[PDB]
């Protein structure tokens, strides 16, 4: 199968360099022409540069003129992106896709891979602090109990959160995180459960950082 | 569009 | 440079209708245009390109029309998994540019959301800070306004709010606002309260700091 795979992506401080690679296999790599194509958190597609055959042939949006450099090496079945003078508005997954040729004209993006995260921010990385969203054994709303998990002050994204090591699934809501004031990111990870079980079933968050290669598990006990 | 990376 | 636009930005169908998407340009662009589709979490994948032309296993119930500056992709009937964004992308020339998205979202009846309200824990307080956290469970539908009131004060400017994805079993939403403050503000006040209207209905969950 065609397979695109970014890597590369990671924090850098405003103003710094970042290089992102797209490994290509499952055809030609050489045969064809290529673009990368950017996402900021909850936006839409923004084209970034293209490229044809060599490093000669090369083509950019106006935002990153200047600052962003794309090349390839077909020995390597590699595409890049050299970008300089990042600023926060270049955070976003970054995408290589491969492009569609006929009669000298390119066309359209046949294949994508799964993108790669750059984050431009003076913010540190920091695995998050995991309060419990704690359910009221008093319950209010007719025989249903809300219970969860808040995410706070972690950086860069992303998280991943289960519930009881992937046991319980249904009714869990883990919202989208916020980008606070500070800089820093926030989410809750939330269910809904008979309030009849707050007594017996144990309820446990487990919550995974891995650009701080930590993991917090936090037991959410009744109130 | 064209393929070599130039306006039409 | 060539602006697209696709009106409108959400479409809220059933499964089995007909769906029409609309993508104008600013300029000619003749048939040198691109529709991609998009999931949550996922890629985009092509769907059709020079305007009508199919891509690789893209079923057949997809098809794409236009020329010039009125473009159209139209699923003539739509499967869950068609549930998704769209977005058009011209390709007459450098620099490239694409449309802002179009949503098909599942239409269902109205469902008022059940509402609950946290207080900060305990523990979070003891590090100076306090996160009061309101959740709406599974309401239609997206559009909700969801204010704070604090010892029945209105708030501004101190609270962010997220949104799911639609549910792929009961075609819900679920909302989480959280208001920020520090220790020694929550402690300033008694009522916190979460506010939620939807058409004619507010909807208030609050609880006493106290108790």
């Amino acid at each position: 199968q065609v397979q695109l795979v970014e890597s590369g992506g990671g924090l850098v401080k405003p103003g710094g360099s970042l290089r992102l690679s797209c490994a290509a296999s499952g055809f030609t790599f050489s045969d064809y022409y290529m673009s990368w194509i950017r996402q900021a958190p909850g936006k839409g597609l923004e084209w970034v540069s293209y490229i044809g055959s060599s490093n000669t042939y090369t083509s950019y949006a106006a935002s990153v003129k200047g600052r962003f450099t794309i090349s390839r090496d077909n020995a390597k079945n590699s595409l890049y992106l050299q970008m300089n003078s990042l600023r926060a508005e270049d955070t976003a997954v970054y995408y290589c896709a491969r492009e569609i040729e006929r009669s000298g004209w390119v066309r359209g993006n046949d294949y994508w891979g799964r993108g790669t995260l750059v984050t431009v921010s003076s913010a540190s990385t920091k695995g998050p602090s995991v309060f419990p969203l704690a359910p009221s054994s008093k319950s209010t709303s007719g025989g249903t109990a809300a219970l969860g998990c808040l995410v706070k002050d972690y950086f860069p994204e992303p998280v991943t959160v289960s519930w009881n090591s992937g046991a319980l699934t249904s009714g869990v809501h883990t919202f989208p995180a916020v980008l606070q004031s500070s800089g820093l990111y926030s989410l809750s990870s939330v269910v809904t459960v008979p309030s009849s079980s707050l007594g017996t079933q144990t309820y446990i968050c487990n919550v995974n950082h891995k650009p701080s290669n930590t993991k917090v598990d936090k037991k959410v006990e009744p109130k | 569009q064209p393929a070599d990376g130039n306006p039409d | 440079e060539i602006v697209l636009t696709q009106s409108p930005a959400t479409l809220s169908l059933s499964p089995g209708e007909r769906a029409t998407l609309s993508c104008r340009a600013s300029q000619n662009v003749s048939t040198y245009l691109a529709w991609y589709q998009q999931k949550p979490g996922q890629a985009p994948r092509l769907l059709m390109y020079d305007a009508s032309k199919r891509a690789t296993g893209i079923p057949a119930r997809f098809s794409g029309s236009g020329s010039g500056t009125e473009f159209t992709l139209t699923i003539s009937s739509l499967e869950p998994e068609d549930f998704a964004v769209y977005y058009c992308q011209q390709r007459r020339n450098w620099p490239l540019t694409f449309g802002g998205g179009t949503k098909v979202e599942i239409k269902r009846t109205v469902a008022a959301p059940s509402v609950f309200i946290f207080p900060p824990s305990d523990e979070q307080l003891k590090s100076g800070t306090a996160s009061v956290v309101c959740l709406l469970n599974n309401f239609y539908p997206r559009e909700a306004k969801v204010q704070w009131k604090v010892d029945n004060a209105l708030q501004s400017g101190n609270s962010q709010e997220s949104v799911t994805e639609q549910d792929s079993k009961d075609s819900t939403y679920s909302l989480s606002s959280t208001l920020t403050l520090s220790k020694a503000d929550y402690e300033k006040h008694k009522v916190y309260a979460c506010e939620v209207t939807q058409g004619t209905t507010s909807v208030t969950k609050s609880f006493n700091r106290g108790e």
